[PDB]
RNA sequence: GCUAAACCUAGCCCCAAACCCACUCCACCUUACUACCAGACAACCUUAGCCAAACCAUUUACCCAAAUAAAGUAUAGGCGAUA
């Protein structure tokens, strides 16, 4: 036989049933959106049309991203979108020679970063690209908030984003409790990234984490039927008195 | 017997439901 | 042995039932209906065979392209193998080159 | 009780009997008998009904239905549509020949009008009180459901309570006073069992 | 050569296997040093048998009993038959408050009770 | 030769034939002589002139190349200022 | 950062379609490693 | 010498090698159970 | 004359349509189907090859989501096979 829906649509159907239905709309739209990551291991053409050198004709060109493998240890650091490149090479760059397996690994470094919003220092494994992105963003706090989810390529980076967004959303007074003037200055510096606290709590959460969080919010002890029946009995007696 | 009514092209524009996943993507764009 | 000893039950065919009496009706829907509907639109069956004909290889290619994502995993695997065998048979085996 | 095979063929002998097991062993697989589907509300033949045979040797004769087999749309009329067979046959004795009734389909019998003893068609209709009864089509007369002995072989009128049969007064006595206590709690109070030790909390997972 | 389809019971296997497998009977104690078994009196179930002297109910019921419609007991029926008269009596008198729901039979918590409805801590 | 393609179910064209031969619409095929650019110093001018000629193919070769190319290459083309336009049709041909 | 490009040209996929990648598209040649800049 | 008696029965070895717990100890063994469940095997493991 | 022979059903196949399925009690990841004791072990990671090229070594179609058409065209390729 045949399935009513295509197989690749089964995942999206599951989001319309069960506990995933009751997830916040703003969170669900984030999962549906799939932006193209900033090119890292390949150079984009930069133009939609190029003149072919041979026939001298205008031919459409497209950017095909290089597949990237992110090791699980990359989720505990900030690699800046870099990852392992699992591919093939030709010996001596000659197509008539053997096709060998080649893996390109980023050079990882251990660095300590201070977050102004979080008022804490983190020892994060980063690459040289991550340092450049932070330098171009003028600070770690700007880099975390500005960089999209698809470009961070790190669960820890998204967790840092949620922490910063929560403090900005709440105007949390735990940041320098004894210096109210200094606390307001930092919040004013990053006021452009402020979002409502309801949305900030769901930023960076995976589907499994969101489901568990939603389940806990909806988890409540059932109301005993004694209390429910008392309310109906009391209401009905009042209505009887009015008719009399 | 009597023949069934002839199959006719249904009058009026056909607007697919945008909220249906089985709706083809080409029937939802501005070009359609 | 190998042949039945009794006559089979007689075949009763209603030559004038509704299906046979109205067979072929509206086959000229395009000619007599201002070409609003093509006669191929009357064909009912698999979605990959309405108004289209081909050999076994062309049917297998077309079915995989149109409803391949909706097929079962075991059915899809057999279809993929059938295309591979038919590709080798038609393009590599035969009396004529 | 017994889980019959998917295509078990019901016969005159009741299922699970000695004769049925010999005729229908667990390994038998015969062609199913095509039976016209009749709804329970549409069925109109019951034990004790008087019907007239339409086809067969006893066409036009009337008799009393003694058994109905819904799985085959069969009605058995006592002493009608009968063939003769030997019973109790042994090696020395040829046996005793007795008339044996053959089953009749529902379309081969027709219910009779109580006022005029002739076959007639009936339809299920509701009376003013709301009861569902059978009404003759041509005459519009109510045909009562015949009084047949119960399948358990018990006559309420000719019934005497035994040494282990609860009397009607005791059986229908209502001694239950509703309360928010379990059976265990009420028995502890009734029998005076005292338990002061408290139950310790346990982990459920 | 082993029979996979047969039920795995305590009669199969070496001596260690046979002594560890049971037949579903509940334990009534524990083993101390020297393989000595200590039987706990409280772990042994106690049969609460009532006095049947002067009991008018017999295993069977006489067939001269009128047929009655089956009405399964529900929470709504139990509340009406047991709690509604108590609440209605106090409602007319004008003395009814949510604080005294325990007076009518409501139990806020099952902890501290010998027989707890949920989780169940008593046998049938 | 691919008689039935795996993606479209159609006959494919051997592109080696296209890069070497020109098919006139009359059915003829035009080719260049093999080795007309090889070792010209050891070849007489009479021989070299024959190598520079554009020759036709016989019936077997023409039929072979027809099977190796699809119907797209057998259509009638109206290229502007086509050098081989006059050779696409036959004149005064009997039998 | 290691930057590579494919030896084999990837056929165009069109508007709103993901490119079809054969196993020969896994072959890469090193363009430039940014650490040597 | 004479062959054919390569199977020397032992319940301890049989349960430790092809048991239900042994099957679930590795991801490959879990797939073994899943294949037998899919095929409808009456005995998923020893 | 035996041995046998004969049968018409059980059901199934391909499509359409429509998005399926889990738990009476009790038992079941330890030696599964075992009432009742200190865990902290935890998932990710390029398919290869037969085969075709009449050897083989680069290479050799494999649903990726609109039927048709552009088109087996542009293009790729021991510019070979073929893609
Ligand atoms: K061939
Ligand atoms: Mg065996
Ligand atoms: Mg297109
Ligand atoms: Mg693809
Ligand atoms: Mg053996
Ligand atoms: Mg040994
Ligand atoms: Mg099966
Ligand atoms: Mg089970
Ligand atoms: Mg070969
Ligand atoms: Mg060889
Ligand atoms: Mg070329
Ligand atoms: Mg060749």
């Amino acid at each position: 036989p045949l399935h009513k829906y295509p197989v690749w649509l089964w995942k999206r159907l599951q989001l319309r049933e069960g506990i995933c239905s009751r997830l916040p709309g703003h969170y669900l739209r984030s999962l549906e959106e799939e932006r193209t990551p900033t090119p890292v291991h390949y150079r984009p053409h930069g133009a939609k049309f190029k003149i072919n050198p041979k026939n001298g004709q205008r031919e459409r060109v497209e950017d095909v991203p290089i597949p990237i493998y992110f090791p699980p240890e990359s989720q505990r650091g900030l690699w800046g979108g870099e990852g392992w490149i699992l591919g093939q090479i030709y010996a001596n760059n000659d197509k008539l020679s053997k096709r060998l397996k080649k893996v390109w690994k980023p050079q990882l470094f251990e660095r300590e970063f201070y977050s102004e919003i979080l008022d804490k220092k983190f020892t994060v494994t980063v690459t040289m690209r991550t340092l450049d992105l932070i330098d171009e963003a003028y600070g770690l706090d700007f880099y975390i908030l500005k960089t999209p989810k698809e470009d961070l390529c790190s669960k820890f980076g998204m967790d840092l984003k949620r922490g910063m967004l929560l403090r900005l959303a709440r105007q949390d007074p735990q940041l320098h409790p004894e210096d109210p003037e200094r606390r307001a200055a930092i919040y004013d510096k990053y006021k452009e990234f402020a979002i409502p606290e309801e949305e900030a709590e769901w930023v960076g959460l995976t589907l499994e984490e969101a489901i568990e969080k939603q389940r806990l919010l909806e988890e409540k002890d059932p109301v005993p039927l004694f209390k429910i029946y008392v309310a109906e009995l009391i209401q009905q007696l009042q209505q009887q008195a009015l008719s009399e | 017997y009597r023949a069934r009514p002839p199959p006719r092209r249904r009058p009026g524009p056909r607007w697919p439901d945008p909220e249906d996943l089985l709706t083809p993507r080409w029937q939802l764009g501005p070009r359609y | 042995i190998g042949i039945r000893l009794t006559l089979p039950p007689p075949k009763v065919v209603d030559r004038w039932n509704e299906k046979r009496a109205m067979f072929g009706v509206y086959d000229n829907i395009g000619i007599l209906g201002n070409f609003e509907k093509h006669p191929k639109e009357l064909i009912r069956g698999p979605i990959w065979l309405r108004g289209w004909k081909g050999n076994e290889l062309q049917r297998c290619i077309r079915k995989r392209k149109m409803v391949g994502s909706r097929m079962f995993a075991d059915d899809l695997h057999n279809l993929n193998k059938r295309i591979r065998y038919l590709y080798k048979h038609f393009n590599r085996h035969g009396k004529f080159r | 009780k017994v889980t019959l095979p998917p295509h078990y063929r019901y016969g005159m002998s009741p299922p699970g009997s000695v004769a049925d097991k010999r005729k229908n062993p667990p390994w038998i697989r015969r062609r199913p008998v095509v039976v016209e589907p009749i709804s329970d509300e549409d069925w109109y033949l019951f034990c004790g009904d008087t019907v007239e045979i339409l086809e067969g040797k006893d066409a036009g004769k009337q008799g009393k239905v003694v058994q109905v087999i819904r799985q085959r749309n069969w009605v058995v009329v006592g002493g009608l549509n009968t063939h003769y067979r030997y019973i109790g046959k042994t090696m020395d004795y040829r046996g005793t020949m007795i008339p044996s009734e053959a089953p009749l389909l529902h379309r081969q019998v027709k219910l009779v009008d109580p006022m005029d003893r002739k076959p007639t068609e009936i339809e299920w209709r509701f009376t003013e009180a709301g009861e569902r009864v059978r009404v003759s089509t041509r005459s519009g007369r109510i045909i009562p459901k015949p009084e047949f002995p119960r399948a358990d072989g018990i006559v309420p009128e000719t019934w005497i309570d035994g040494p282990k049969d609860t009397s009607v007064e005791d059986a229908l006595e209502r001694t239950y006073v509703p309360c928010l206590k379990t059976l265990q709690e009420e028995v502890m109070e009734a029998m005076g069992i005292k338990e002061t030790r408290k139950y310790k909390k346990v982990y459920w997972y | 050569g082993a029979d996979r389809m047969s039920k795995w019971t305590s009669k199969r296997g070496p001596r260690s296997f046979r002594g560890r497998k049971g037949r579903g009977a509940k334990g009534i104690g524990f083993l101390t040093s020297g393989w000595r078994f200590v039987q706990i009196k409280e772990m042994v179930p106690e049969f609460v048998v009532p006095d049947l002297t002067g009991f008018k109910l017999k295993p069977y019921v006489s067939y001269l009993a009128p047929e009655s419609e089956e009405t399964p007991l529900t929470a709504a029926q139990l509340f009406s038959e047991a709690v509604a008269p108590a609440i209605e009596k106090d409602f007319k008198d004008g003395t009814f408050d949510p604080d005294n729901l325990e007076k009518y039979g409501f139990e806020p918590t099952q902890e501290g009770k010998l027989f707890q409805l949920y989780p169940r801590n008593f046998l049938r | 030769l691919t008689y039935f393609s795996a993606r479209k179910g159609k006959r494919k064209t051997v592109k080696a034939v296209i890069d070497r031969f020109l098919r006139l619409h009359c059915g003829l095929w035009v080719r260049r002589k093999a080795g007309y650019k090889k070792k010209l110093w050891k070849k007489t001018p009479a021989r070299k002139k024959r190598l520079r000629e554009f020759v036709f193919c016989n019936k077997t070769q023409s039929k072979l190349l027809d099977k190796m190319t699809t119907s797209f290459w057998k259509r009638r083309n109206w290229y502007v200022d086509d050098p081989y336009q006059k050779y696409h049709d036959r004149t005064n041909l009997k039998v | 950062t290691v930057i590579v490009e494919r030896w084999w040209k990837v056929p165009l996929a069109g508007e709103g379609r993901k490119p079809r990648l054969h196993r020969r598209h896994r072959v890469y040649k090193l363009v430039e490693d940014t650490k040597h800049r | 010498k004479a062959r054919g008696n390569e199977y020397q029965p032992s319940n301890i070895k049989r349960k430790n090698k092809h048991g239900w717990v042994r099957r679930l100890s590795t991801p490959a063994g879990v797939q073994v159970i899943l294949r037998r469940m899919l095929k409808g095997r009456k005995s998923l493991s020893h």
